[PDB]
RNA sequence: AUGUGGUUUAAUUCGAAGCAACGCGAAGAACCUUACCAGGCCUUGACAUGCUAGGGAACCCGGGUGAAAGCCUGGGGUGCCCCGCGAGGGGAGCCCUAGCACAGGUGCUGCAUGGCCGUCGUCAGCUCGUGCCGUGAGGUGUUGGGUUAAGUCCCGCAACGAGCGCAACCCCCGCCGUUAGUUGCCAGCGGUUCGGCCGGGCACUCUAACGGGACUGCCCGCGAAAGCGGGAGGAAGGAGGGGACGACGUCUGGUCAGCAUGGCCCUUACGGCCUGGGCGACACACGUGCUACAAUGCCCACUACAAAGCGAUGCCACCCGGCAACGGGGAGCUAAUCGCAAAAAGGUGGGCCCAGUUCGGAUUGGGGUCUGCAACCCGACCCCAUGAAGCCGGAAUCGCUAGUAAUCGCGGAUCAGC
C-alpha cells in the first residue's frame, strides 16, 4: 500500500541507503515487495575544451540520476518509527507515495 | 505575415489620424519602418529612417499593404 | 562592455524576449548551460573540481 | 527527392507534417 | 597545452566530491550559484587559517559546509566570537540554516593546496622562487608523503620573459587512477603580473 | 546552406591563418544578443566602498514631450531617533542635488602573463641517482642479439637501480551467477469485452547493483629465454571490441573578446542609455557541407523491425474545424506508468516507362499559419501556381581496414522562434 520512490546521484548511497529500508521493514513489521532498481537518467553535456576555437577536441560530461524503488504492504505503525524519523539521509531523495 | 492585427505603431498612427482631422504636413518623420502602412493614410509624405538618416518616401494607393521600411533602403549600391 | 552589461540582463526588461542567459561566474552570453547557469568554460572548471555534485568524466 | 516540400520524404526531412505528410 | 585535471580525472575513484548535495533539474542552478558565492565569502575571510577543502553537504534548507584548516584557532576565535559572526554572515545570503563544522588537517604539508599556497604566499613576498619550490617539496616528502612536484609559471623573479620552474621527488603518477593526488593550485598577484602554483602530493593506492 | 578571402559600406564589430584558420570562438545575430555605424540622449554614472555639504529625508499617483532613452513637471507624503521640549532642531536609516576619492572601458600589448587549449603524438620516447670511462663537452645505463602495439618483455653487458612515460588500476560493450518484482509474461494454469487486460507468477526478457569469467592456465610444434605458429575447451583468446587517459619538451602556436592579470591609453568620452541600421552588402575567389543528376530508381497506399534521450514559464494522447501549417476544445504524465514517437531504409500491392521525365526542387508570383512588442531591410512552416542548373563533374584532391565504409532514420544541447 505504501510507495518510496529514492533518487540519487550515488549508486552506493543507495544501495545502501535503502537497503537499511529494508532491515527497517522487515524486523519491525511485515511484507516488502524488495529495493527495485529503476532505470537511470544520464545527462551528458559536451564542452569545447579550450576557451577559444578549438572545435573539434572535447570533453564529455554526465551527470547520472540513479532511481531505486521500494514497495511496503502492510502500514504498522511499528514501522513508521525509523520509516518516519530515525534519520540517516546524506545525499538521497525520498518519495513517500500510497 | 500576420492576420490579427497590423501590427502598425501607434505613435504614428496616432500622429497621422490627430492630423488627418485637418492635417496636410511634410515634416513627418518616423523610426518606425516596422509598421504596415495602414488602409488609405495615403497622401502625406513620411520620412523613414534608413539608419543613417530619414527618406521622403510619398505614400500612394497602389502600396497600401507593405511596410514603411520597404521604402527606406539601408544599404549603399547594391 | 562587459559589465553595463552583466547588470543589464539581470533587470526584467520591455518585452520578455529581449531577456537572456549568463554564465554567472565568468560573465558571459554564448555556451550558457542552462541547468547550470553555467559557460562551457567557468564550468568544465567546477565540473574538474567537484564542486558540480554527481557530475562526471563520461566515458562509453 | 529530400530536397522537395511537396513529397512525403521532403516533410520528413525538414521533419514537417502536411497535406503531403499526415499524421495518421 | 596538453593534460587533465588529477581530480575531474578521479572523482568517481579515489577523491570525492567538494559538494555532495543532491538536486532537481531546477532547484541544482540555485543551490549551486550558492554553494558558490559561499566559497567566494569563506575563501575571501579566512586565508589567515588557511583553508584546503570548503566541502558542502545539503538535506531541505539546511547546510552543512565541513569547512578543513591547517588552524582551527583561527576561525573559531578564544571562546567562539568569529564561528558566531560567520554563521551569522552566511545565513544573510543563503536564506537558510546554515550549520557549520571545522576540522583541522592534521598535516598541512601533505594538503597540497596549502603547499601551493604556502609557496606562492613566498612568491609575492619576493623569495627565492627555485628554492622556494626546492623546500616546499622537501618539507613534503620530510613529512611522509609518496611523491610530490611543484610547478611555478613565469616571469620568475620579475624577469621579463615568462618562464617555468618545476621540482618533484618519489612517485607522482598522474595516469594512474588509484593513485590518490592531492592536487592544488595557487595564484601569486606579484607587482609585475600573474605567477602559477600547481602541487601534487602522491600518498594512496588500493 | 554555411565559414573565409576580396570588394563594397555610414557600419559591413573583433578575433582565428599551412598541416594545427576557413559549418572555427558563435551549443541559436530580427529588437536582446552587440563589442559596429547614424542619430536622440546620461553624465559620481547601469555596478562596489568611503568622504566634504545646503536641500528633502520610508513612499505613492499622474501629466506634458519624445522614436525610445531621457528630460520639463503637478500632486498625494510625514511614519523614526529623539522628550532635549508639555511651542519640537541635532546631516540615525533613507533619498536627492553640488563638489571629492573613485567606478567604467570587449580601448592596445598573447612578444610582459596565469589559466585553459591546439600541436608534433598516444608517437616510444625523455630523464635521474650512484658507480664506471673521458683533460673536457660528454659518454655508459638507454648500445648489442631476440621480441612486442610499446624503453613490452627476454638474454647478454661497467653498470646497479629508479622516476616521468608504455601497460595496468577506471567507464561502455560481449557470456554466466547472486540480490531485487506497478517494466516481463499462457513460460505454466485459470478466467479474457481476446489489448498481458484481469486475478495471479519471476521462470524468461529486461532494469541496476554486486560477483564470477581469461591466466598463454591446457595440448602440438619452434626457442636459451621472452615469445612465435598451430590445436582443444570456452560467450569470449594471446591487447576480445570501443572509451577515458597526452612523458621532458616543441612551436616566442592560440586566446588580454570567457575569466584572471603586469604595463600603456580614454574619463560631459575610447564610459553609459536608447531607437534605428549593420554584423545578412555582392563583379568576384576558396574551404566545409546539403540536394541532386534517377528504374539497385521516383511517387501513392497498406504493413510493427526494434534501439539511446527529452518533457509541469513543459511533452500534449483523443475528439472536432481547416487541403494543410495550425486553431478549438481536452485526458494522462513530477514520467521504465503518460507524451514527443512516424522510425526511415525494409516488406506487400499499385502507378510512372528512360523523358531534363511523375528524375531534380533552385528561382519567382500569390494566399495563408505560428513564435514574438515587432518578422521591410532579416524568421521558420503550410498550401496554389512557377518548375532553374543539373545526364555523375578539368587539372588537382578527401575519408574509410568491420559492425568500419556506404546508406536510413531517431534524440539532445543552445533555444520565444530560427
Ligand atoms: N584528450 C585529447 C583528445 O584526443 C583526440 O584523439 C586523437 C588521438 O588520441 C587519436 O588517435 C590517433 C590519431 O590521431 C592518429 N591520426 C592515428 C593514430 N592511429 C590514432 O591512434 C589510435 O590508436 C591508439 C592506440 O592504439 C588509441 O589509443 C588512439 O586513441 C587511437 N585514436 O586520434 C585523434 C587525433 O587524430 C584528439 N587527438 C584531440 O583532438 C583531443 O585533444
Ligand atoms: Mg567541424
Ligand atoms: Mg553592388
Ligand atoms: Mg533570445
Ligand atoms: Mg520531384
Ligand atoms: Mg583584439
Ligand atoms: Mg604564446
Ligand atoms: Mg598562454
Ligand atoms: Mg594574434
Ligand atoms: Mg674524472
Ligand atoms: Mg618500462
Ligand atoms: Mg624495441
Ligand atoms: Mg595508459
Ligand atoms: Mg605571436
Ligand atoms: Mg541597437
Ligand atoms: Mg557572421
Ligand atoms: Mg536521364
Amino acid at each position: 500500500k505504501i510507495r518510496i520512490k529514492l533518487r540519487g546521484f550515488d549508486h552506493k548511497t543507495l544501495d545502501a541507503s535503502a537497503q537499511k529500508i529494508v532491515e527497517a521493514a522487515r524486523r519491525s513489521g511485515a511484507q516488502v515487495s524488495g529495493p527495485i532498481p529503476l532505470p537511470t537518467r544520464v545527462r551528458r553535456f559536451t564542452v569545447i575544451r579550450g576557451p577559444f576555437k578549438h572545435k573539434d577536441s572535447r570533453e564529455h560530461f554526465e551527470l547520472r540520476t540513479h532511481n531505486r524503488l521500494v514497495d511496503i504492504i502492510n502500514p504498522n505503525r511499528k514501522t513508521i518509527e525509523q520509516l518516519m524519523t530515525l534519520d540517516l539521509p546524506t545525499g538521497v531523495e525520498i518519495e513517500i507515495k500510497t | 505575415s500576420l492576420k490579427k492585427g497590423v501590427f502598425v505603431d501607434d505613435h504614428l498612427l496616432e500622429k497621422v489620424l490627430e492630423l488627418n482631422a485637418k492635417g496636410e504636413k511634410r515634416l513627418i518623420k518616423t523610426w518606425s519602418r516596422r509598421s504596415t502602412i495602414v488602409p488609405e493614410m495615403v497622401g502625406h509624405t513620411i520620412a523613414v529612417y534608413n539608419g543613417k538618416q530619414h527618406v521622403p518616401v510619398y505614400i500612394t494607393e497602389n502600396m497600401v499593404g507593405h511596410k514603411l521600411g520597404e521604402f527606406a533602403p539601408t544599404r549603399t549600391y547594391r | 562592455a562587459r559589465k553595463a552589461l552583466i547588470e543589464k540582463a539581470k533587470r526584467t526588461p520591455k518585452f520578455k524576449v529581449r531577456a537572456y542567459t549568463r554564465c554567472v561566474r565568468c560573465g558571459r552570453a554564448r555556451s550558457v548551460y542552462r541547468f547550470f547557469g553555467l559557460c562551457r568554460i567557468c564550468l568544465r572548471e567546477l565540473a574538474h573540481k567537484g564542486q558540480l555534485p554527481g557530475v562526471r568524466k563520461a566515458s562509453w | 527527392g529530400k530536397g522537395d516540400r511537396r513529397t512525403r520524404r521532403g516533410k520528413i526531412w525538414r521533419g514537417t507534417y502536411g497535406k503531403y505528410r499526415p499524421r495518421k | 597545452g596538453n593534460k587533465i585535471h588529477p581530480i575531474g580525472f578521479r572523482l568517481g575513484i579515489t577523491r570525492d566530491w567538494e559538494s555532495r548535495w543532491y538536486a532537481g533539474k531546477k532547484q541544482y542552478r540555485h543551490l549551486l550559484l550558492e554553494d558558490q558565492r559561499i566559497r567566494g565569502l569563506l575563501e575571501k575571510e579566512l586565508y589567515s587559517a588557511g583553508l584546503a577543502r570548503v566541502d558542502i553537504e545539503r538535506a531541505a534548507d539546511n547546510v552543512a559546509v565541513t569547512v578543513h584548516v591547517a588552524k582551527p584557532g583561527v576561525v573559531i576565535g578564544r571562546g567562539g566570537e568569529r564561528i558566531r559572526v560567520l554563521r551569522e554572515e552566511l545565513a544573510k545570503l543563503t536564506g537558510k540554516n546554515v550549520a557549520l563544522n571545522v576540522q583541522e588537517v592534521q598535516n598541512p604539508n601533505l594538503s597540497a593546496p596549502l603547499v601551493a599556497q604556502r609557496v606562492a604566499e613566498q612568491i609575492e613576498r619576493r623569495f627565492a622562487v627555485r628554492r622556494a619550490i626546492k623546500q616546499a617539496v622537501q618539507r613534503v616528502m620530510e613529512s611522509g608523503a609518496k611523491g610530490a612536484k611543484v610547478i611555478v609559471s613565469g616571469r620568475i623573479g620579475g624577469a621579463e620573459q615568462a618562464r617555468t620552474e618545476w621540482a618533484a621527488q618519489g612517485r607522482v603518477p598522474l595516469h594512474t587512477l588509484r593513485a590518490n593526488i592531492d592536487y592544488g593550485f595557487a595564484l601569486a598577484r606579484t607587482t609585475y603580473g600573474v605567477l602559477g602554483v600547481k602541487a601534487y602530493i602522491f600518498l594512496g593506492e588500493v
